[PDB]
């Protein structure tokens, strides 16, 4: 608490980063206490206060990386991959240490979320391209055991290569991505098959047993990533491929707050490029 | 592996050359139970053309597949080097004359002698070095077939394709004319084929269907590249895996001067209208069967499968496009195939895309679905305005840090 | 020739009769076409796969759904092109460098 109240009187506006941000998320995720760092990190950060010349990439790396600690523990994955991938560009002629788990952590939550590694954004320093790349060479083994949509070679790869996961304190990401295959082959499954009997799909999929395929059709619907039902007259799931019209006015309201959101960015933009055609430093440069 | 219906003496008649016997040791390699007669028929008759180092060879798989032919071949071996010795002087007499036709025509003889001999790369040599004494089109063209012949011998085919085009570009395309009305000495055919062979051994299906279609039966009397049978047996398999149905209406089954080929081989013929005519069933079964006959051929040995499995593809994508929604139950009695394999065939190409249809496995129906235009436009244009709106997000956030100037230390 | 003959004559009726309808039973062009359903069933997948008949079967329920449809959607598709444009655009701009 003391800490926030600190944020409010030094920063000179909400989105304003600061190296006492870092500080607030390495107690918060010390403490075990998610929800009152949640305010302070879901509003974007524009502008990095220099502070007389202390704010290194010590206090920049930690904080988005600390986020994406923050948020995969609370099931955002979205907004922890976001952070991870922006703490992995920085810019630096060097390996440091939270680089590395940084990078983990990125290809353990790009797992969880699509189904494939997702490529890193082209402005990012040659660094990473030569040391960090091949120090990590187990969680490139899972991606690529991934990629083969196969959920028996992936617990013993596992298992195999449990010391360094233990060892890196990450346990409950990776068991996380064994039970993701049975989350997408339904997924998968359900491009191709209208509806479908509890054996034949449950021998597809291979849980080893019809009746926990209705324990996990149950979840997902639950959950709602897929639309389907159970009908136990004759042993079915049914697919209903059927969500949206796109005519109530709800879709409009969608529209609309993506509209508001857009124009702000607008006039941010707009704003900071006013702002540097003002600077003596320029209009004499061309 | 049995098959009893192969006809040796049909290939040992209807090839020669080289090629008769690089064949014979193909289907020697290759079909087992057999060799016996393909062996005693390449004894008897492969022992001219100066057999020396495939002799022992055939020799070898003769003692293994159980008096001493020795003298023999150093006697071949001395009238070889005293043949060399005679050309040898006879080159230089005419070097030393310096008469563009006789050096010419002394080098096309000694490259064939070594041909004879064995020296591949020789012979390509002596050629390189004889090209250089050209003066008409038409020596051009004829030793570019003979160093096209030595290039499939040697297999390197984009040399024989680059070389082909060239040739084609050499007599001012064409001659500019059409050689009065097509020429009598029709060349052209010859190296349309080639090109087509080399096309076919590349992995390019649809260009080598294209090229090969275009011959003539009545110029197709030369059997020193290919045959006729063997020509429309490729033609036909090509064009039915790659071509679509516009395509296998406008040039297989309607043009005139390829129905001869067709009738050369009334097995391909039935296939062909079987496969037009929404015949399935007898068109995979005859298919089947030539399976065995046709593994036996030299060219097309390693692409039988891929072959095959494009026409089976093909067939399925052409017999569920008229259709909304189909009892798979004669699907798979019409394909010969029970209702898993059909069912694993149909789940295995719908995640491709290219067949827009579910399965429903309790009455085993196969439906038919549509897009909607509408719902798929709107999704998509809100996943990229939101990926936009990251992107943004996250590149202002970099020009922030960049005005900044933080790097580790 | 007669075997070309008595099925392009089929073939015109089957294409006049087709014109104001958008869903019929097989047996009733059956009826007037004067040839058992199987036949039926083969001309009209023939028609269909020389792009003459627009339209569909259905084996189940033997129906011949037209293609009384699509309307003018065209707009959707231009729609879609500016997507494949703009991402692309932005992938450009942001390129650049910071």
């Amino acid at each position: 608490g003391i800490l926030k109240q600190a944020i409010d009187k030094m920063q000179m506006n909400t989105n304003q980063l600061t190296s006492i941000h870092a500080d607030l998320c390495q107690l918060c995720l010390l403490a075990k206490c998610f929800k009152p760092a949640l305010p302070y990190l879901d509003v974007d950060m524009m502008d990095i206060c220099k502070e007389n010349g202390a704010y290194d990439a010590k206090h920049f790396l930690c904080y988005y990386y600390y986020g994406g600690m923050i948020y995969t523990g609370l099931k955002n994955f979205e907004r922890a991959l976001y952070f991870y991938e922006q703490a992995i560009t920085t810019p630096a002629m060097a390996v440091s240490h939270i680089m590395l788990e940084s990078y983990k952590k990125y290809i353990l939550v790009s797992l969880i979320l699509l189904g494939k590694v997702q490529q890193l954004p082209k402005y990012t320093s040659q660094i990473v391209g030569r040391f960090i790349k091949p120090l990590s060479n187990a969680y490139h083994e899972l991606a690529q055991v991934y990629s083969t949509n196969n959920p028996s070679e992936l617990r013993n790869l596992v298992n195999k290569h449990s010391e360094t996961f233990t060892r890196d304190n990450n346990m409950g990401l990776v068991k996380q991505c064994l039970s993701s295959l049975y989350k997408k082959n339904i997924q998968r499954l359900t491009k191709t098959f209208l509806t479908l009997s509890l054996q034949d799909m449950a021998s597809r999929v291979q849980l080893s047993g019809p009746q926990e395929a209705e324990k996990y059709v149950l979840h997902m619907i639950e959950d709602g990533e897929i639309f389907a039902s159970i009908n136990q007259k004759d042993g079915m799931v049914s697919f209903h491929d059927n969500p949206e019209k796109y005519n109530n006015p709800a879709m409009l309201h969608n529209i609309d707050q993506e509209m508001l959101k857009c124009i702000e960015l607008d006039e941010r933009l707009k704003a900071m490029d006013q702002e540097i055609t003002v600077n003596p430093q320029f209009v004499q440069k061309s | 592996v049995e098959n009893p219906s192969l006809d040796l003496e049909q290939y040992a008649a209807s090839y020669s050359g080289l090629m008769r016997i690089e064949r014979l040791q193909f289907i020697a390699d290759h079909c087992p139970t057999l060799r016996v007669e393909a062996l005693k028929m390449a004894l008897s008759f492969v022992q001219r053309t100066f057999n020396v180092d495939m002799y022992e060879e055939i020799h070898r798989k003769l003692s293994e597949a159980t008096a001493l032919d020795t003298a023999w071949v150093e006697a071949t071996r001395k009238k070889a080097l005293l043949k060399l010795e005679k050309l040898d002087t006879d080159l230089k007499n005419y070097k030393g004359n310096s008469i563009k036709e006789s050096i010419r025509r002394g080098h096309d003889d000694l490259g064939d002698h070594y041909l004879d001999c064995g020296d591949l790369s020789n012979a390509l040599k002596c050629y390189s070095r004889a090209r250089d004494y050209c003066t008409s089109a038409k020596h051009v063209i004829n030793m570019c077939l003979n160093v096209i012949k030595v290039s499939v011998y040697l297999q390197n085919w984009s040399h024989v394709l680059s070389y082909v085009s060239k040739a084609e570009s050499t007599p001012e395309i064409a001659e500019q004319r059409g050689e009065r009305d097509s020429q009598t000495q029709a060349i052209l055919t010859k190296l349309k084929c080639a090109a087509g062979l080399a096309e076919l051994a590349a992995r390019k299906y649809k260009q080598a269907a294209k090229c090969l279609l275009l011959a003539s039966f009545d110029h197709c009397d030369f059997p020193e590249l290919l045959s006729p049978s063997n020509v429309a047996i490729y033609g036909g398999l090509c064009a039915l895996a790659t071509f679509d149905r516009q395509e296998l209406q406008r040039n297989v089954i309607s043009s005139s001067s390829f129905k001869l080929f067709l009738e050369l081989e009334p097995q391909v013929r039935d296939i062909i209208f079987k496969f037009y005519e929404s015949k399935y069933a007898s068109c995979l079964k005859m298919l089947d069967e030539m399976k065995d006959n046709l593994l036996l051929d030299m060219y097309l040995a390693p692409h039988v499968r891929t072959l095959y499995t494009q026409i089976r593809n093909r067939a399925l994508i052409q017999y569920f496009s008229p259709y909304v929604s189909a009892d798979m139950h004669r699907m798979a009695a019409a394909f010969n195939t029970t209702v898993a394999a059909l069912e694993d065939e149909l789940t295995q190409l719908i995640l491709e895309g290219l067949i827009s249809a579910r399965v429903d496995s309790h009455s085993k129906i196969l439906y038919a679905r549509d897009v909607d235009q509408r719902s798929t436009t709107f999704e998509k244009s809100l996943l990229m305005g939101k990926e936009f709106q990251r992107r943004a997000k996250a590149m202002m956030l970099r020009a922030a840090v960049l005005r900044n100037q933080i790097h580790v230390k | 020739h007669i075997e070309e003959l008595l099925r392009n004559i089929r073939t015109q009726v089957l294409i006049k009769l087709i014109k104001p309808y958008t869903r019929i039973h097989i047996p009733f062009i059956s009826k007037e076409l004067n040839i058992d359903v199987a036949d039926v069933e083969s001309l009209l997948v023939q028609c269909i796969l020389d792009n003459t008949i627009h339209g569909r079967i259905d084996q189940v329920n033997q129906l011949l759904e037209l293609d009384h449809q699509k309307r003018g959607g065209a707009r959707y598709t231009a729609l879609d092109k500016w997507t494949n444009q703009l991402n692309s655009l932005n992938q450009a701009v942001v390129s650049k460098l910071a």
